[PDB]
């Protein structure tokens, strides 16, 4: 309703950078906020793209942000009859970013791995890497779950089980309020996809650079599986976490697996041992369900809602004819132990390849009415089909079917406007929470203010 | 809090097998490798082999293949070092091994289980008393002699633990395949033999506790 | 496989000193090396991992450097408990490999050792051993040599040595010898000597005595 | 008595068409004192209205081009007639309703282009032998359905790109079997190799020197080739006047769209041909696999009749993508394709059992009704599509369209269209809601006011602007 699309402040990054592929609102130890955002395409040292991150201050005005810098030099160690080598070229660090206390992550998914063995190999991989960051100290720390030491041949003489070559550990990220880090790796266990946890403080103080396979104890990942509604699932291609058990002593986590049972798409709520609690199917095969997960109480009863995005959903237009727009479905959580039912509200788009439903993000309580507020991307939508962003208020019995407010993109055709979105953070301190935008078409983040209701 | 816990001392024969167990306390054993070491005072440490419990692969160094198999039970979250066909080079203190972050590396280590390989029989020490010959000095020393004993420890003092300082009870040595141990004791020249002195020796193996009195040759 | 050459064998050294312990690889190990401590009758803790990374709970007076093949530990203002065994091993290729170890003793003023020799007991000779004992007890430094003689001509076979650890409240160090001999063999002579050899005398010290006569 | 026209009490001749298609006005100087203009044309001439004078047009329907349809589809030239009438005239006064009639036909001996498009993984290496043949064997079988059959070829694996593609040691790059005990082709995503021809053993021979390459995903790229098959239509050579059949074989799982991201691949498909002179897929690598509605819009627009011939293990998955395509068929392939030469043909018919009409750039203002006579002989009212055809058969449809009140632009046309077929009915309506004699109205007439008004249809109508 009441964001100002009037005077805008822009951020951008170099050209070819996809500066603003991942964002996120960082406060400093003084609760100071900046936005970090990710560039996972940036020139590294060899003119190799190995992608960058960058720390911008915040300005009405906006500009140019200084880097927050990261050792983008490949590895190697020779150690245990072994050689162990890291791979940054195109490792698109930066596709990934989130801001937890004073310390910030950032995943380079594709970064490479591979251990050689005098004639055998593990085989060179993505099984990517993450990032950590304690901008004020210079403190740096690195997480890579899935990087092992095994050779091809005992992967083929086990069948392939337990494998995480392919990981992309960091495709989705997200840290839990007490501290723990919590990756999405649709490419593990041969593409079913993983989970990977692990404590922030656990990640500093196991890590010393040089090592490059090392243990952090205090960890947890999800397991692999023989079912084959779970292959090539990816789950963990989005993730999330929140509050839907009733013990507030828990946090769950909320994993999409867009693929999931043969390109059905799936979302799961696991506890924190990654048991399922709930399971929610896809309504469209291909309509790539769980594209996008969110958690917010939309409508005022204290219990966290569960809105799920499925940006290539094709609606049923007339003579039987589909139209791909995009969908975005609201589950409310119900009082006591009981199962999400079928969803409380469907919301679809409207132009045709606009991908509404690509990202969601909680806003907070945007125009301070008691109820928490979401935006939902488009980002090849609008009339133009330049990008949109779609703005829905909470109420009572969920959210509104109609956006109180649209913001189309400032940018040229291409941008991707809306494929990162985030919100909920108060930015200038005048007691509305705001929201920004990447368009990493544009190398380009848009900062939208909040301003009193008119 | 990690702690590896190894088996009790082993006490077996040349020929014979045995198996010695590391259990793990505060962790998981699955976790890390796990690696075995052989410590003797002469020859030093030496790396016997390594295994991932998670799925049981193991890596030797060549001296010891055949002599040595190291297995895992995650089940009981215990490693185990098996050491075939003994013989007296077998005999050393076997440590447990993991590391604490670096996958490659050495830093938590179990207590140790000594094993000693010996075909002797249980044998009772012979104690014999040390008192001096030729001899009008201020200072005097005595002495305790524990001969012939099977196997080791032998607990000695001196009237019952009474006199403690100025006593030197010395390492045990191996002399074909039975055990010898001397201890002394040092005083004033007016304290003995005016004052009795005597070696207890006790030897938990055999039930003995012998009593000699160290009395001087024809005063 | 790799030779770890460590060096030195033992120093003695004291209280707030910085002293260092270096290790020599046959080869490049980079920096693959971790530093070992065993305290008197103890097991092993990690000092240090991958050359200079302090294990967690160690102090920091301990610091690792070095590259290549050649690696140090260095001890800033020695504690007491630092008085102990310290070891390498290096883990840059199987089968890991060790050096033959460091020990850390405590320096003091030079001790000449009082010797004493005692001749058998008449509880061995009535059942037909002959065991003739010299204890030589608090010298310093370690080093000594024992030599046994049977009238005036030096006796090696059947000999047996024993040597405490470094004393805790006086740092000296003690050695027993004993000369075992069948009953009849020790009846065939006379004068039994034992001659304790130390840096503390240029001629060394003699007990002696003869069977039978006082 | 008062009917329905003269009630209303209307002001001019524009209103009292108006008021019904059955409503006549009568422009006639000598009308009696008082008499109703707006009336039936029965009661009109009763009372002594000129015959000049009656404003009372009729709705009809007259054809302008009703060509007879063809016996015959080749049928050389391709001037072959698939649909009658192919043009007629629609009159229609404001409210009214006129019916029309259309007639279609799958026309016998129609040419067809097929287009094989084989995934060429490992696993499809003994299907690669089991159709070096097929050319051959296809033209004798097709050769009872039509004397223009031309075929093609092309094969699709994956993205050549990690982690689909094996990327060491080196050596795996120039032969990802290398660790296997046998050579294959590097990766390819997507590579024409045939341009449809009547040259059967071309097929055959192009066949013979392909061979599998290896990747590591079980979904495979084949939606890539699927849009480049059908976009690029002048390297596939794709005809006008004929049947297009795209072969689809597979027996795996297939990549979808937004399934590149784990190839760090984000740029949206383009709907555009990105195969050169080197005949590979140029943007394989650097763009998304294709939804699947921008597949079915590039199939529609080039009329492409998409068939999966998938094995049993992937049956049921692509008959569910086929319900979200339509128009697409499904046929069970066997595990060497040894049988795919009779699912091409059994695909063929099924592709040509059909009639289904569609209507296009219809105005807002009318309605249309349709009443279907398929192959029984018999009417089906409120239907629109025929099934359960033969090749030969000819169905009709009986079409009624109802304008609602009469628009601003008298004339507008629409087109009913089978779907498939290159030949339509257009429909050219012109809207007859004004009289003849509004042409010679008078303006600021001496007999309208003293000058006020204007004199048109025997009235006085108050001018611009009162
Ligand atoms: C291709 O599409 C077909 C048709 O949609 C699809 O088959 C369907 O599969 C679904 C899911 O496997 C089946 O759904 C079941 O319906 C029966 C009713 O007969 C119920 O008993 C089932 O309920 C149980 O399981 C549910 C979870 O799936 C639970 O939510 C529930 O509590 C019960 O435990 C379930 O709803 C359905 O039967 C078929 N439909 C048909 C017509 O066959 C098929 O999977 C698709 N295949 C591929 C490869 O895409
Ligand atoms: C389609 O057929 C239906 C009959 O099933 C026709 O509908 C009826 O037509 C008769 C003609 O005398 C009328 O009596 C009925 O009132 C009609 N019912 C309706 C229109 O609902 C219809 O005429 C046929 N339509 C076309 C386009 O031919
Ligand atoms: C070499 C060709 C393989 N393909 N492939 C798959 O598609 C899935 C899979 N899984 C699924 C999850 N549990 C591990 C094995 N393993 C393999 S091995
Ligand atoms: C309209 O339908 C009638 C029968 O209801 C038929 O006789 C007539 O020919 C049809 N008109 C056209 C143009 O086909
Ligand atoms: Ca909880
Ligand atoms: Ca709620
Ligand atoms: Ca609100
Ligand atoms: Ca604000
Ligand atoms: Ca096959
Ligand atoms: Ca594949
Ligand atoms: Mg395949």
């Amino acid at each position: 309703l009441n964001l100002d699309p009037v005077q805008l402040t822009f951020y951008a990054g170099p050209n070819g950078s996809q500066f603003g592929f991942s964002l996120d609102f960082h406060k400093d130890s003084h609760g100071r906020v900046a936005i970090v955002v990710g560039a996972p395409r940036t020139l590294g040292p060899s003119q190799e793209e190995t992608g960058g991150v960058f720390l911008c201050p915040w300005r009405a005005e906006g500009g140019q942000c200084p880097s927050l810098l990261f050792d983008l030099r490949d590895e190697t160690r020779n150690v245990g009859s072994q050689t162990l080598q890291t791979f940054k070229a195109r490792q698109g660090l930066g596709a990934s970013v989130v801001s937890w206390s004073d310390v910030i992550v950032a995943c380079a998914p594709w970064q490479h791995w591979n251990v050689l063995e005098k004639t055998e190999e593990a085989e060179k991989t993505p099984v990517g890497s993450c990032f950590l960051a304690q901008p004020e100290s210079g403190r740096r720390a690195e997480y890579s779950p899935c990087r092992g030491n095994t050779l091809s041949r005992i992967y083929v003489e086990n069948d392939f089980s337990w494998d995480k070559r392919y990981c992309e550990a960091g495709f989705s990220s997200v840290v839990t309020q007490a501290g723990e880090l919590v990756l999405g790796a649709p490419g593990g266990y041969y593409f079913l996809g993983l989970l990977a946890q692990a404590p922030v403080a656990d990640i500093f103080s196991s890590y010393r650079p040089g090592i490059l396979l090392w243990h952090v104890s205090s960890q947890s990942l999800s397991f692999d599986s023989s079912n084959p509604e779970y292959f090539d699932g990816y789950w963990g291609y989005s993730v999330a976490v929140g509050e839907f058990d009733g013990d507030l002593n828990t946090t769950e986590y909320v994993v999409g697996a867009p693929t999931w049972s043969w390109t059905l798409g799936a979302v799961e709520i696991l506890d924190s041992y990654y048991q399922r609690l709930h399971r929610l199917r896809g309504e469209q095969m291909a309509s790539y369900f769980g594209h996008s997960v969110a958690v917010t109480d939309v409508n005022g009863d204290g219990r966290h809602d569960l809105l799920v995005g499925a940006p290539l959903y094709m609606e049923s237009r007339a003579d039987r004819k589909l139209a791909e727009v995009g969908r975005v479905y609201l589950f409310l959580q119900p009082r006591g132990p009981h199962a999400l039912g079928a969803p409380s509200l469907l919301l679809t788009g409207t132009q045709l390849y606009g991908r509404f439903g690509s990202a969601i993000a909680p806003l907070g309580d945007l125009d301070r009415d008691g109820y928490n507020d979401i935006a939902v991307a488009a980002p090849y939508g609008g009339p133009s089909g330049r990008g949109q962003v779609l703005v829905f208020l909470g109420q009572s019995e969920g959210l509104r079917s109609r956006p109180s407010q649209v913001l189309d993109s400032p940018f040229p055709t291409g941008s991707a406007f809306g494929f990162s979105l985030r919100g909920a953070v108060d930015i200038d301190d005048n007691g509305y929470p705001d929201l920004i935008v990447g368009a990493y078409g544009a190398n380009q983040v848009a900062v939208y203010r909040a301003q009193p209701v008119v | 809090e990690v702690q590896l816990q190894q088996s009790g001392a082993e006490l077996v024969k040349p020929g014979a097998s045995v198996k010695l167990s590391c259990t793990a306390s505060g962790f998981n054993i699955k976790d890390t490798y796990v690696h075995w070491v052989k410590q003797r005072p002469e020859q030093g440490l030496e790396w016997i082999g390594r295994i991932d419990p998670a799925n049981g692969y193991t890596k030797y160094d060549p001296k010891f293949q055949g002599k040595a198999t190291i297995t895992a039970d995650t089940s009981s979250n215990t490693a185990y070092l098996q050491l075939s066909s003994l013989t007296s080079e077998d005999t050393a203190v076997y440590y447990c091994v993991r590391p604490l972050y670096d996958y490659y590396a050495m830093d938590y280590w179990g207590q140790g289980t000594s094993v000693t390989v010996s075909s002797a029989k249980t044998t009772a020490p012979s104690v014999y008393p040390l008192a001096p010959v030729c001899t009008t000095g201020s200072s005097v020393t005595l002495g305790c002699l524990v001969k012939g004993y099977f196997p080791e420890p032998v607990t000695l003092t001196w009237n019952s633990g009474s006199l403690s300082s100025g006593v030197h009870t010395f390492p045990a040595v191996l002399q074909s395949d039975l055990y010898t141990l001397s201890s002394s004791v040092t005083v004033t020249s007016s304290t003995w033999p005016s004052q009795s002195i005597t070696c207890n020796v006790a030897h938990p193996a055999s039930s003995t506790k012998v009593d000699k009195k160290i009395e001087p040759r024809g005063p | 496989d790799i030779l770890m050459t460590q060096s030195p064998s033992s120093m003695s050294v004291s209280l707030g000193d910085t002293v260092s312990i270096t290790c020599h690889a046959s080869q490049g190990i980079s920096s693959n090396i971790g530093w070992l401590q065993q305290k008197p009758g103890k097991s092993f803790m990690g000092l240090i991992y991958y050359g200079t990374n302090l294990v967690d709970g160690v102090p920091s007076r301990f610091s690792g450097s070095g590259s290549g093949a050649d690696y140090s530990l260095t001890i800033s203002s020695l504690d007491s408990e630092d008085f102990a065994d310290y070891y390498c091993v290096q883990y840059a290729q199987l089968p890991y490999t060790f050096g033959g170890g460091t020990k850390l003793e405590i320096k003091r003023a030079d001790a000449a050792p009082t010797v004493s020799i005692f001749p058998p007991s008449s509880e061995q000779l009535t059942s037909g051993g002959a065991s003739v004992v010299c204890f030589l007890n608090n010298f310093y430094p370690k080093d000594i040599n024992v030599k046994w003689k049977i009238d005036g001509s030096e006796r090696q076979n059947g000999v047996l040595n024993s040597w405490t650890d470094q004393d805790s409240k006086d740092s000296t160090y003690s050695m027993s010898s004993t000369l075992t001999l069948t009953k009849d063999e020790y009846e065939r002579h006379n004068s039994y000597t034992c001659e304790a050899t130390h840096k503390t005398s240029t001629s060394p010290i003699v007990k002696s005595f003869n069977r039978n006569e006082c | 008595g008062p009917n329905i026209c003269t009630t209303r009490g209307v002001s001019s001749c524009q209103q009292c068409l108006a008021v019904s298609p059955m409503c006549a006005w009568c422009s006639d100087e000598a009308l009696p004192l008082g008499s109703p203009r707006c009336d039936l044309k029965e009661n009109l001439l009763k009372d002594n209205c000129a015959p000049e004078s009656i404003e009372f047009p009729v709705s009809e329907a007259r054809v302008l081009e009703d060509r007879p349809l063809s016996d015959k589809g080749s049928g050389d030239s391709s001037q072959v007639t698939q649909v009658s009438p192919q043009r007629i005239a629609l009159r229609l006064r404001p409210d009214d309703s006129k019916n029309f009639s259309i007639q279609v036909r799958q026309v016998e001996d129609y040419p067809v282009d097929i287009y094989y498009l084989m995934d060429l993984s490992y696993s499809m290496k003994d299907d690669l032998w089991s159709i070096q043949n097929l050319g051959t064997k296809l033209a004798t079988q097709m050769r009872k359905l039509t004397s223009n059959l031309r075929i093609g070829f092309g094969a699709f694996v994956d993205k050549p790109v990690s982690p689909y593609m094996y990327i060491s040691p080196p050596e795996a790059l120039e032969n990802p079997c290398y660790d296997m005990k046998t050579t294959c082709l590097p990766m390819f995503g997507y590579k024409h190799v045939l341009t449809l021809t009547d040259q059967v053993t071309r097929f055959n021979e192009e066949v013979k020197k392909q061979s599998v390459s290896r990747n590591r995903d079980a979904p495979e790229g084949g939606f890539d080739a699927i849009m480049q098959a059908t976009v690029c239509d002048e390297k596939i050579g794709w005809r006008n006047d004929a049947s297009h059949l795209l072969v689809f074989t597979t027996d795996a799982k297939t990549h979808i769209a937004l399934d590149g991201r784990l190839a760090g691949i984000v740029q949206p498909n383009d709907g555009q041909c990105h195969v050169g002179s080197d005949n590979h897929y140029s943007a394989s690598t650097t763009m998304d696999y294709p939804s699947l509605g921008l597949m079915t819009e590039k199939l529609s627009q080039k009329n492409i009749n998409l068939i999966f011939a998938v094995t049993e293990n992937v049956v049921n998955l692509y008959q569910n993508y086929s319900e979200l395509i339509p128009g697409t068929t499904v046929g069970v392939l066997s595990m060497d394709s040894s049988n795919v030469l009779q699912l091409i043909v059994d695909a063929y018919g099924k592709i040509r059992s059909k009639v289904e009409l569609e209507v296009r750039d219809l105005p807002e203002e009318l309605s249309l009704s349709f009443n279907a006579t398929c192959l029984n002989n018999e009417v089906i009212p409120g239907l629109k599509s025929c099934m359960g055809l033969k090749i030969g058969d000819t169905v009709s449809f009986s079409i009624e369209a109802k304008v609602r009140g009469c628009p601003q632009e008298k004339e507008k046309s629409f087109t009913i269209k089978p779907v498939g077929f290159k030949d339509s009915l257009i429909v050219q309506v012109t809207f007859d809601c004004d009289c003849a004699c509004q042409a010679q109205a008078e303006p600021n007439s001496h007999r309208c006011n003293n000058g006020n008004g204007t004199f048109e249809c025997g009235v006085c109508r108050c001018g611009p602007g009162w």
